[PDB]
């Protein structure tokens, strides 16, 4: 369940030519490279230790490769604002999601891209890396667009190639960083709610990977519908938090049990107040 | 290493 | 015209005991256009040297960024998160709830 992701974003400055630039690379849901264009010096640069492997020719060509998309994403939402029949005098974003997908036999499970405009779908490649899905009807002038200049045969060699090659290789050089986990600490806290009714919150502490999983159990039966999960947020340390809680009747907290379900944890956890 | 986008634009 | 409110959460990188150092997080997520203005404070006041992440997107496609600084909570001073966002018509201010 192995992959690599390039999440490109480019945001129309009103006045100016060049757009804003921002172009994040992740393996594993980790984040190991960043290129910004706003920076004093524009530049690829490491967001993971394993990468310092790289040498300076690797920075100086990704680099390079930034440079020519800040000028389609530039073309791109010019484009994209005859479109729409939008003025020039607003901001405005063109997103894109690229990358692979490795399944249990370690072979391309698949690959992905995919475009937004304005934080919404706009066209994407499907499975196939031969055919196109248009969101709305000016996509579907990027489609046929597309579809008659052989756009996706480019793509599919790089999501089948260079994509998978450099995801192994990455996966080599950071396996003791991105194979490890980070087991949650856990505790449950008891809080006033109402007359007759009080709060357990099940928390869950310093894990990785973000993936987890917390239910709460009455008389043998997971609480469903009766409970209220945060959203998994970061620590700031490279580990995720997250909880979840349940409003019970005053005097019957005991009856209640939260388990924690962690790919670090070979058993799930059993607690209580 | 990242993709590098194809000649047409959208 | 296409506009998604940020979602926001105030919180501890370590569990909260008062006098001791920790840090304070303001997650903001769920958001667009990705220009957005984030503050915390003390109080009340804006607290200096607050260090914001670097912008990302997720999976859905709005934005998300984490902002934090040290701080040592008490039983008395107060500590929130205020976001300006166009998506808002003011500026929204959350308190960190030591218990969330």
């Amino acid at each position: 369940p192995h992959s690599m992701r390039y999440f490109e974003t480019a945001v129309s400055r009103p006045g100016l030519e060049e757009p804003r630039y921002i172009s994040v690379g992740y393996v594993d849901n980790k984040e190991f490279v960043r290129f910004d264009s706003d920076a004093e010096n524009p530049r690829y640069e490491p967001r993971a230790p394993w990468m310092e492997q790289e040498g300076p020719e690797y920075w100086e060509r990704e680099t390079q490769k930034a440079k020519g998309q800040e000028q389609w994403f530039r073309v791109s939402l010019r484009n994209l604002l005859g479109y729409y029949n939008q003025s020039a005098g607003g901001s405005h974003t063109l997103q894109q999601m690229s990358g692979c997908d490795l399944g249990s036999d370690w072979r391309l499970l698949r690959g992905y891209l995919q475009f937004a405009y304005e934080g919404r779908d706009y066209i994407a490649l499907n499975e196939d890396l031969k055919t196109w899905t248009a969101a709305d009807m000016a996509a579907q002038i990027t489609r046929r667009k597309w579809e008659q200049s052989g756009a996706a045969e480019h793509y599919k060699a790089y999501l089948e190639g260079e994509c998978v090659e450099w995801l192994h290789r990455y996966l080599k050089n950071g396996n003791a960083t991105l194979l490890r986990t980070d087991s949650p600490k856990a505790h449950v806290t008891h809080h006033p709610r109402s007359k007759g009714e009080v709060t357990l919150r099940c928390w869950a502490l310093g894990f990785y990977p973000a993936d987890i999983t917390l239910t709460w159990q009455l008389n043998g039966e997971e609480l469903t519908q009766d409970m209220e999960l945060v959203e998994t947020r970061p620590a700031g340390d490279g580990t995720f938090q997250k909880w979840a809680s349940v409003v019970v009747p005053l005097g019957k907290e005991q009856n209640y049990t939260c388990r924690v379900y962690h790919e670090g944890l070979p058993e799930p956890l059993t607690l209580r107040w | 290493s990242s993709l590098e986008n194809f000649a047409a634009y959208v | 015209m296409i506009q998604k409110t940020p979602q926001i959460q105030v919180y501890s990188r370590h569990p909260p005991e008062n006098g001791k150092p920790n840090i304070l997080n303001c997650y903001v997520t769920q958001f667009h256009p990705p220009h957005i203005e984030i503050q915390m404070l003390k109080n009340g006041k804006k607290i200096p040297k607050v260090e914001m992440s670097d912008m990302s997107f997720s999976k859905d496609w709005s934005f998300y960024i984490l902002a934090h600084t040290e701080f040592t909570p008490t039983e008395t001073d107060t500590y929130a998160c205020r976001v300006k966002h166009d998506s808002m018509a003011e500026p929204k201010t959350v308190y960190w709830d030591r218990d969330m």
